[PDB]
Formats: structure tokens, C-alpha cells, sequence
């Protein structure tokens, strides 16, 4: 991890773009989320609206991380980020995924997460 | 009763008795209250509150947390204090009168300041 | 879900409607069935596949045995054994359920040959690799690419609840796993809801992707019927001072959910699902007594069977609603309603 | 304190919460549908009492009791409430004798003073109550209990002085013979053969009945 | 007629007449509210000095 | 006060409570009796009989079912009563007749029921009038 | 029902809902009593104690522990029992008349037993 | 205990909540039985209480509705005076 005399001492407002989450429960650039709620409530459009808020806003990329994400999911995941154009095939794709699959032994899974996180 | 007399065991059984069947009927005064009772169980839970109240003592070493002095109340006056609790002699008596007091003699005292003072 | 609640009885009329294609020729639409018997008795075995006898079920039949009779890693290596077979399906590009049933016998089989093994224990002396287990194993279901040949394998695994827990760290793990659950209760099969279906748990995060059309657009009322009457089903108990709103939701929730009792081996075609749907949804049985709703229902079926089985077939063939099809289907509806 | 006891306690729990609920909402219900009855037996009683204020019937100088409550329960501080308000008119006047309408309150008094009840009425908190049974009733109480002979006559029923606070509230009935010893009664115009107060004291005992207990 | 020595209060006498009033209804008006005001429901025991009882009759 | 307040009253349905009126019209133990804008405060038990309210529009006709009419000091007279009804609809002969012959055959019975039944035979033919 | 009769199989069934149905409103008349339901939900009550104390059953065995004899009670007349009481023929009689009783003529027997 | 319950030829249990409900021995009736029972008892004390077990079984049934605090019927009220006696 990076030195305490790297730590930026004032954590400011990531301006993500979205009206209610730039309202009530502001971001820290630099910070942690807590994401609840099951499926099926376009948590996934969320976060697709999230990549493209950043990704217009402030440039900076995405990487998302599935650790024991269901295969078939990962797929309609993939699938649909092709379609929403955060990934582009031969364009610039704003986003790298790394799915550890839930097949993989725990060794695998218990470092998906820092494989993602180096990237 | 063959050893601290009959009198001091039987104010004491009546006094066991009294609790238990408040205790017992805790959870209905959790949920209903004391309006639901009937009478004669209004009366014992009355009764009772007034007992536990009368149960606490004024502590000469505690007395830096109560600013009080301490209460070295005799045996003799304690039976027949819980006596005539037992026989309901001080119901008229308010239930805070009976809070953190020496004898019986002492909560007719309490009883006449609060009468004095809440009036 | 617990146990003895026709789990076993909803995969095996499950199976038992694949008559309905397996004896007829499109492979595409055919779906060819595995049942995986695991730590049960042979007795209840040989019953079920009798009982497959008696509908020829065994014509699309296969059927993994892995009593209790029999030793340990049989039980643990039977699941996968099945998945490898039903892999030759979806490597056809063909269609193929499987039934395990259950997994909880397995996981104890598994915990058996980890802790004599020697292997440290984790939570309620299971190994940790478990969960790793199931994972393998469930994940080797699935759809299959174009590309491919668009093969597919589809899981039915089973999980025998204790007191009706998901915090038990096996169906914790299953559900962690799976798609979403069909959950049942005791206490529904005591009220002879047949099968005992919690509709407030039971899910699909697939859902309505994969549904006939025709069942679709009339069903997503009969999930809101249903949510709003859960929340209001407590003031039956009461009198009648309720509005017509409220006193309606019963009315609708009732006659809905005595349509959902059925028998046990009656498998219901589509095209019979669907009427029924339609006039429970639309009032038409508000009128009717509680107890007739059932042999109605029955009638009912066989006046579509007497009068409007070309729409029937419509239906069938179709997966849809056409205006048509809704305009004479509320005809015949209220028109059986009417003479009923 | 095992997981099975607080589990299958913490879901009995639960269903009470649901089912008290349940009731609660059951009761704004019908306590919205006995509002209508309140205010309508209120506005023709209030007709009649415009009179009383009017010919002032006050009365000089045995006694009858009234008492009105539900068969039901289940209302707090009502029953009890109610019953102490007895027990203070009723150590005034001892020889009071007492009607209760309600089976709660026949219960409150009867354990303190069974001597002075001598008629109870029962089938009562299940509707709003309609003037053919409050009429009824005061028929009943000039055939079996012979009210008039009684000197005075009051009434005990609950006031709802809000929907979160009420009263236990006392309302004396004046006889007929009162009704023309009244000073302010003569400036009303009456007739002498027609029997007016000896009627109009059923009518007032019928109304006040039917105020009381709507 | 003579209900006054024979029959009824006057109370009573008028609600007798309420009754044959709504007893001469409409059946088409004839509501819910107008048989529930003549569902006559309550049930009168007289007791006595000593608390005795007498039958629940249906008034 | 110019035209009179009119207080009628009902058990479930108080319709009038100080109406401004010009007349009304009640049968009282006297008779039928009509009273303007202005009266002596007069206490009448009322018959069961119609009613005709006559305003600043027209004279509306109600049945009622006995009751009391008391002129207030201030010309408020109050009507307390107990049934309204509408012009003749609720009214019904085979209702009342069909009735009416049975409440004769109970006026046979018991004193206790006899008086009623003959009370309930003088409504129902206080009722052939509003039949009319 | 294919098996032990459709008719008795519909016996056991409305059996079954009846108990079930008794033992969800068990929550409310522990703690609101009897008076806040309805009258088919009491009668549903009573019709199920009614049923739940007729299937006890004296047995020879345990005639030491009750100085009752025991009651082998056949299927045909059980059917037949419990048919009439899920027809409530019997309502009248009290629950009581019920508890350790062979067959519904043994009922009528306790029954009548029990007037004095 | 699930042991030695499985064992014994019958228990008697003593909850102390009777204890201090005055009732010495506190003997829950309702849990403390005998797997033998009658059998060895003395057949005048049998006579005599021939049906009294089971009678206080439903008196502490039928005594719970008393406890909701509802009128009952002198039947059951005059059982609930006999078993408190
Ligand atoms: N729709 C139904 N119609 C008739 N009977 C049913 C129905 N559903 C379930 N049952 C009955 O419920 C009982 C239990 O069913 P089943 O034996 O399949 O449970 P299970 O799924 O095998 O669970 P377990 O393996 O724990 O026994 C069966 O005897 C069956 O007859």
C-alpha cells in the first residue's frame, strides 16, 4: 500500500454525475462504496451509467472486478457492455474486466480481487 | 422460620410471591401495560413496584455518587417495614417516596416532602 | 425447501410434461431429462421410475442411482457423473434438464470422505472447498452459442432446508450459487396449496426473458395481484370492514390462489395455463363460490376443449396473444362464466 | 435461550405486531364509521338541550346510576376509568341503585358493589347503537326499574375529548316532575291535556340514553 | 290508542312507529342501514339486591 | 329573525339544522299545525304524519314518525324526530297493506302486542294518506 | 386418493387445513382471546378442538396408566366419524364428550353420559 | 439431562418460578411423570385419585383461557376454583 505520507490528506468530492448520489451520499475521490440491493433493479445500468459519467466527467477508466461472478451473468454483463458501447470491440473500450469465475478454486478468488485492484 | 422466626419468613414468601407474579406479568405490561390487568393484579403490580423501589439503600460509601447518607437500617424495622408494605398500609403512598430509603419512617418522611414540595 | 413437500413431485411432473414434445419430432423443442437419485432409499427409486412407467416417461428417461445403500464416493462422484452425461446432450445441441436431487445427502457424503481423509474441518465440519464443489458442478449447465450449436443444459438441483433456514451454511452457499430458488413451505401444503409455492421468496433472476409470450402478458398482473394481496391477506381474519379495493384484493387473491392448487401428476399444457390465467386476472370468477373454482376450472378446461380448441392450438402455436385472440377469449370467458 | 426459543418467539412476536396492526387499522375503520353515528345523535340531542338551557329544569334536592360501556375490552384506561368515576358518585350516594349497559363495566362494579345492580343490558358494543334500541332500552327502564319514581338520575359515559385523550363524564337526567316545577317554563307555551312532560321526559331519557352510549 | 296505560312508553310508542315506518319501506330502498337499525340485539337481565339473576330476553 | 331557523333532527341523519325557513307544517298532538317565521316558544309532541316545509322555494312533503317540535325563543324551532322520507317512493302499497292485515291479526293477540299492532295498524293507515 | 378412497382422502385433507388453520389463529386468541374473530372462524375453532380431542383413543396397554379400555376402532367407522364431524353434526355436543373415545357411537355414548 | 432423561424410568421436575410462587415442593405437573406410574402406587391412594392427573392437565389448559382474563361458564370456573384449591 501506498506510505501515510502519500495519503492525500483531504479527501474532496468525486463528482460522479448522477443527481442523487452527487446529493445525498457524495463520493470520495478516492474512497469506498458500499453498493446493496439485489439484481434485477438495474444495478448493473447503474454502474454502466457510472462508467460513462466517469468516463465523460473526469476520463479516468474503469475496471471492474467479478470475484465468483456467475459465468452466464458475466456473459450478459459482457454482452451488454458491448452493446452500450463502454466497450467498443475496435474502438476504445473504457474499461477492463477481470472475471474470477465461481469454478476457480479459492485460490483464484481470493486474488481476483488484488489482480484487479493492481490493474 | 424455626430459625429466623416464622413472622420474618412468612413477609418474606409473601414478598417472593409478590415479585414473581409481577415478573410474570412483565411481558404483558411489555405489550399491553397496566390497563389490562385485572384489579386484584393492578393492585399485586403496584404493590410490587412499590417493593422494588423500597428495596434500594442508601450507600455511606456510595455517597459520593449519591451525595446521601448512608442508611443502617435495623432487622426488626425492616420486617415490620415490609410487614406493613405487605399489608398494604402506604399504597396511598406514591411509588418515588419508596426510592432509595431507609426504613418505613423514612418514607413517610419522603412522602411528606414530596407532599410539601411536588404538592 | 424442507423435506417431504413435493420437491421430488414438482421435478417429476417437471418431467412428466415432456411428453408433450418428446413424442413429438422438433429435437430443438425436445428435452430430454436426467433424474440423479442421491442418499435415498431403492424402494423410493424403483416407486419413481415405475410411476415413469406408467406415463412413459422412461422413453426420455436416465436415471443416476446413488442410494444410501451405497458407499460414499459413489454418492459423491454420481452429481458430476450425471453432469458428464448430460454434457453429451449439450454437445449435440440439444436440450437437456437434469434433476439432482438431492444436494444436501451429497454434501454430507463429501463431508464424510473429508473428515475420515483427515482434511481440517471448517464451519459445521464441512471442508472448505464445498462451495468450490457445487460451483463446479452447477456452472457446467448452461446455453450454449450458435457458434457453437446452442446446446443447453439446465440444473434442477434440490436442497432439503432444516426448519426452514437459509442461514445454513450449505443453502447458503446453494443460494449464493444459483439463479434464484423455488421456494415451498410446510404450512401451504397444510393448507393443501399444491405445491406449497412461496410466491414472496420464490424468484428468477432469468424470469421473464424465458416465458411464453402469451403467458407473459397476462402474468405480470398476476405478480402484482399477488404482492398486493400478501400485504393485505392478514385482515381476513377480521369482519367485513374492509372497502371494496381491499375486500376485491381477497376476493382475487382467494380465487387466484385456489387456482394454484393443483394434483399432483397433472401436468397442464400452455395453451390450458394460459384461459385459466386470463380469467382469474379479469374478474371473472369473483362471483363464483370458493369451493367450485377447482372442478370450474376443470369444466372450464373442457369447454375449451368442446368449443374454442382452435384458439387453443393458437395459442400453442403462436406463444402469444393476438386482439383476436384476447377478444374471443374474454367471449368464451364470460360466456362459461355466464353458464356456469 | 436456545436459537429455537428466541426464534420461535421472535416470530410469535411478529405475528402479534402484524396482527395488532391489523386491528389498529380495523379500528380507524369502524372508529371512522361511529364518527357519523356521534355527530348525528349529538345534533338532535343538541335540539333538545337548546330547551334545557333554555327552560332551565334545574332541579332541587334515592338515586339511579347508569353506566355505559361495551361487552368488549381491549380499550385501556376506559373500563377501569369509567368504574372510578362510579366509585366516586357512588361513595356520595351509597343506595344508588345501578343499571349498567355493558358487560365490562357490569364486571367493574359488580366485584365493588353487586347490592345496588339490578339490571344489565348485554349485546351492546357490536354496532353503532340505533334509537330503536336506546328507545327500547328506556322503555325497559319505565317497565322494569320505574325511573320516574326516582328522584334523580345520572347518566356515565365516555367523552372522547380527542382521538388520543377522552372523559368519564356525568350527565343528570331531570324527571318530569322537575319539568314543571322549572322556573323558565311557563315562557314555553304548553299544553295542560296533553301529557308534554310526561312524554317529553321519555323522549329526553331516550335521547341522552342514545348520546350517551354513541 | 291507550298504549299509554296498556302498550308502550312514548319512546316506545314512537319507535313502534319507526318500525312500521321503515317496516313500510321501499324494498328497493330498504337499506342495509335500515334493517341494522331494527336489528334488535340487546339482551336485558334484571338483577337483584343480592345480585341474583333474571333470563337474558331479548328486548 | 326574518324566515325562522329550522333545526330538523334525526338519529342517523340530522337534514336541517337552523335552516332558514319560511313555514313549516307538522302534525302535532293538536292537529296539524303550520308555523311561520315567527311563534311563541311552544312545545308540541308530533303525531306521525307529513311534514310540508315551506322555504323561500317551494313546500317540500316528508313523512315523520311522531316526534317533538319546540320553538327555541330566538324562532329556532327545532323538529326532533326520527324518519324522513321522500315525496312517495319509499312508500310502497303491497308493502303496507299486505302488512297492515297481519298487523290487525296481531292486534288479536296479547296486550303487550295488541296495543303495538294497533299502533301499527293507525301508522299504516296514517300511511294510506301519504298513499293518498 | 387413488389408493385409500378419494372420499377418505378428502376427509383427511379438510382434517388437515382445519388443524392448520386452527394453529395460525392461535396467535390471536392467546393474546386478543376468542371474541375478536369471526363466527365461521369460531366455529372453526370449536369443530377443531373438536377433532383434535377425538383422535385421542384409550389403549389397552396404557389401561394401567387410565382405568380405560382400549378401543380398536376400524377404518370404515373412522371414515364415517370424521365425515360426520367435518359436517358438524355434532357441534352441540361439547368438546369435552370427545377426549379418550373410541368410535362416534362411543361420542353419543360419552355424550349422553355427560348429562348428568 | 437428554441423557439421563433417556435413561430413568421416569423425572421429576422442579421449576423454581413455583418455588417462589409459594408452592413447596415445586413440582411441575406437567412434566413430571412416571414411566411406571400407577402400577406401584397404593390402590387406595388410586381409588381416590383416579383421574386427577389428567384433570389438572386440563385444569392448567383450560386455565390459560382464564388468564386472557374472559368470563367462562361455571363448568369451567368451577374447575378452575377445584384445581386452584
Ligand atoms: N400437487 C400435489 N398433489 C397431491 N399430492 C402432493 C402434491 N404435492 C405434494 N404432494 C404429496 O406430498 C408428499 C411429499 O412429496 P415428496 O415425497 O415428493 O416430497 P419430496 O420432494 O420427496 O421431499 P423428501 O425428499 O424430503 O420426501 C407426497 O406424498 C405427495 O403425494
Amino acid at each position: 500500500p501506498p506510505s501515510f505520507a502519500e495519503q492525500s490528506t483531504s479527501a474532496e468530492i468525486l463528482e460522479t454525475g448522477i443527481k442523487v448520489v452527487d446529493l445525498l451520499a457524495p463520493y470520495a475521490r478516492g474512497g469506498k462504496i458500499g453498493l446493496f440491493g439485489g439484481a434485477g433493479v438495474g444495478k448493473t445500468v447503474f454502474i454502466q451509467e457510472l462508467i460513462n459519467n466517469i468516463a465523460k466527467a473526469h476520463g479516468g477508466f474503469s475496471v471492474f472486478t467479478g470475484v465468483g461472478e456467475r459465468t452466464r451473468e458475466g456473459n450478459d454483463l459482457y454482452r451488454e457492455m458491448k452493446e452500450t458501447g463502454v466497450i467498443n470491440l475496435e474502438g476504445e473500450s473504457k474499461v477492463a474486466l477481470v472475471f474470477g469465475q465461481m469454478n476457480e478454486p479459492p485460490g483464484a478468488r481470493a486474488r481476483v480481487a488484488l489482480t484487479g485492484l493492481t490493474i | 422460620a424455626a430459625v429466623v422466626g416464622q413472622e420474618h419468613y412468612d413477609v418474606a414468601s409473601k414478598v417472593q410471591e409478590t415479585l414473581q407474579t409481577y415478573k410474570s406479568l412483565q411481558d404483558i405490561i411489555a405489550i399491553l401495560g397496566m390497563d389490562e390487568l385485572s384489579e386484584q393484579d393492578k393492585l399485586t403490580v403496584e404493590r410490587a413496584r412499590k417493593i422494588q423501589r423500597f428495596l434500594s439503600q442508601p450507600f455511606a460509601v456510595a455517597e459520593v455518587f449519591t451525595g446521601i447518607p448512608g442508611k443502617l437500617v435495623r432487622l426488626k424495622d425492616t420486617v415490620a417495614s415490609f410487614k406493613a408494605v405487605l399489608e398494604g398500609k402506604y399504597d396511598n403512598i406514591p411509588e418515588h417516596a419508596f426510592y432509595m430509603v431507609g426504613g418505613i419512617e423514612d418514607v413517610v418522611a419522603k412522602a411528606e416532602k414530596l407532599a410539601a414540595e411536588a404538592n | 425447501g424442507d423435506r417431504q413437500t413435493g420437491k421430488t413431485a414438482v421435478a417429476l411432473d417437471t418431467i412428466l410434461n415432456q411428453k408433450r414434445w418428446n413424442n413429438g419430432s422438433d429435437e430443438s423443442k425436445k428435452l430430454y431429462c436426467v433424474y440423479v437419485a442421491v442418499g435415498q432409499k431403492r424402494s423410493t427409486v424403483a416407486q419413481l421410475v415405475q410411476t415413469l412407467e406408467q406415463h412413459d416417461a422412461m422413453k426420455y428417461s436416465i436415471i443416476v442411482a446413488a442410494t444410501a445403500s451405497e458407499a460414499a464416493p459413489l454418492q459423491y462422484l454420481a452429481p458430476f457423473t450425471a453432469a458428464s452425461i448430460g454434457e453429451w446432450f449439450r454437445d449435440n445441441g440439444k436440450h437437456a434438464l437434469i434433476v439432482y436431487d438431492d444436494l444436501s445427502k451429497q454434501a454430507v457424503a463429501y463431508r464424510q470422505l473429508s473428515l475420515l481423509l483427515r482434511r481440517p474441518p471448517g464451519r459445521e465440519a464441512y471442508p472448505g472447498d464445498v462451495f468450490y464443489l457445487h460451483s463446479r458442478l452447477l456452472e457446467r449447465a448452461a446455453k450454449l452459442s450458435e457458434k457453437e450449436g446452442s446446446g443447453s443444459l439446465t440444473a434442477l438441483p434440490v436442497i432439503e432446508t432444516q426448519g426452514g433456514d437459509v442461514s445454513a451454511y450449505i443453502p447458503t452457499n446453494v443460494i449464493s450459487i444459483t439463479d434464484g430458488q423455488i421456494f415451498l413451505e410446510a404450512e401451504l401444503f397444510y393448507k393443501g396449496i399444491r405445491p406449497a409455492i412461496n410466491v414472496g421468496l420464490s424468484v428468477s433472476r432469468v424470469g421473464s426473458a424465458a416465458q411464453v409470450k402469451a403467458l407473459k402478458q397476462v402474468a405480470g398482473s398476476l405478480k402484482l395481484f399477488l404482492a398486493q394481496y400478501r400485504e393485505v391477506a392478514a385482515f381476513a381474519q377480521f369482519g367485513s370492514d374492509l372497502d371494496a379495493s381491499t375486500k376485491q384484493t381477497l376476493v382475487r387473491g382467494e380465487r387466484l390462489t385456489q387456482l394454484l392448487k393443483q394434483n399432483q401428476y397433472s401436468p397442464l399444457a400452455t395453451e390450458e395455463q394460459v384461459p385459466l390465467i386470463y380469467a382469474g386476472v379479469n374478474g371473472h370468477l369473483d362471483g363464483i363460490e370458493l369451493s367450485r373454482i377447482g372442478e370450474f376450472e376443470s369444466s372450464f378446461l373442457s369447454y375449451l376443449k368442446s368449443n374454442h380448441n382452435e384458439l387453443l392450438t393458437e395459442i400453442r402455436e403462436k406463444g402469444e396473444l393476438s386482439k383476436e385472440l384476447l377478444a374471443s377469449l374474454k367471449s368464451a370467458t364470460e360466456s362459461f362464466v355466464a353458464t356456469f | 435461550a436456545t436459537l429455537k426459543e428466541v426464534e420461535m418467539r421472535l416470530k410469535s412476536i411478529k405475528n402479534i405486531e402484524k396482527i395488532t396492526k391489523t386491528m389498529k387499522i380495523v379500528a380507524s375503520t369502524r372508529l371512522s364509521k361511529a364518527e357519523k353515528a356521534k355527530i348525528s345523535a349529538k345534533k338532535m340531542d343538541e335540539a333538545e338541550q337548546l330547551f334545557y338551557k333554555n327552560a332551565e329544569t334545574k332541579n332541587l334536592d334515592k338515586e339511579l346510576i347508569v353506566a355505559i360501556t361495551s361487552d368488549k375490552g381491549l380499550c385501556g384506561s376506559i373500563h377501569s376509568q369509567l368504574a372510578k368515576a362510579v366509585r366516586r358518585h357512588l361513595n356520595d350516594q351509597p343506595n344508588a341503585d345501578i343499571v349498567t349497559i355493558g358487560d365490562k363495566i357490569k364486571m367493574q362494579l359488580l366485584r365493588t358493589h353487586p347490592n345496588n345492580i339490578k339490571l344489565s343490558i348485554n349485546g351492546i358494543g357490536k354496532d353503532a347503537p340505533t334509537f330503536q334500541e336506546s328507545a327500547l332500552i328506556a322503555d325497559k327502564l319505565l317497565s322494569v326499574m320505574k325511573a320516574g319514581t326516582y328522584p334523580k338520575i345520572s347518566i356515565f359515559y365516555n367523552d372522547p375529548v380527542s382521538s388520543l385523550s377522552f372523559e368519564p363524564s356525568e350527565k343528570p337526567i331531570f324527571n318530569a316532575k322537575t319539568i314543571e316545577q322549572s322556573p323558565s317554563f311557563g315562557k314555553f307555551e304548553i299544553d295542560t291535556d296533553a301529557n308534554v312532560p310526561r312524554d317529553l321526559f321519555e323522549y329526553t331519557l331516550a335521547n341522552q340514553m342514545l348520546t350517551a352510549m354513541a | 290508542s291507550a298504549w299509554r296505560k296498556a302498550g308502550i312508553s312514548y319512546a316506545a310508542y314512537l319507535n313502534v312507529a319507526a318500525q312500521a315506518i321503515r317496516s313500510s319501506l321501499k324494498t328497493e330502498l330498504q337499506t342495509a342501514s335500515v334493517l341494522n337499525r331494527s336489528q334488535t340485539d340487546a339482551f336485558y337481565t334484571q338483577y337483584k339486591n343480592g345480585t341474583a339473576a333474571s333470563e337474558p330476553t331479548p328486548i | 329573525s326574518s324566515g325562522l331557523k329550522l333545526q330538523f333532527a334525526l338519529p342517523h341523519e340530522t337534514l336541517y339544522s337552523g335552516s332558514e325557513v319560511t313555514q313549516v307544517n307538522l302534525p302535532a298532538k293538536s292537529g296539524r299545525i303550520g308555523v311561520l317565521a315567527n311563534h311563541v316558544p311552544t312545545v308540541e309532541q308530533l303525531l306521525p304524519g307529513v311534514v310540508e316545509v315551506m322555504e323561500g322555494s317551494n313546500s317540500k312533503k316528508f313523512f315523520i314518525s311522531g316526534g317533538f317540535a319546540t320553538v327555541q325563543p330566538d324562532s329556532q324551532l327545532c323538529v326532533t324526530a326520527i324518519e324522513a322520507f321522500p315525496l312517495e317512493s319509499f312508500s310502497q302499497e303491497n308493502i303496507k297493506n299486505l302488512l297492515a292485515e297481519a298487523k290487525k291479526n296481531v292486534s288479536s293477540s296479547d296486550a303487550r302486542e295488541a296495543a303495538e299492532a294497533a299502533i301499527q295498524v293507525e301508522v299504516l293507515e296514517n300511511l294510506q294518506s301519504v298513499l293518498k
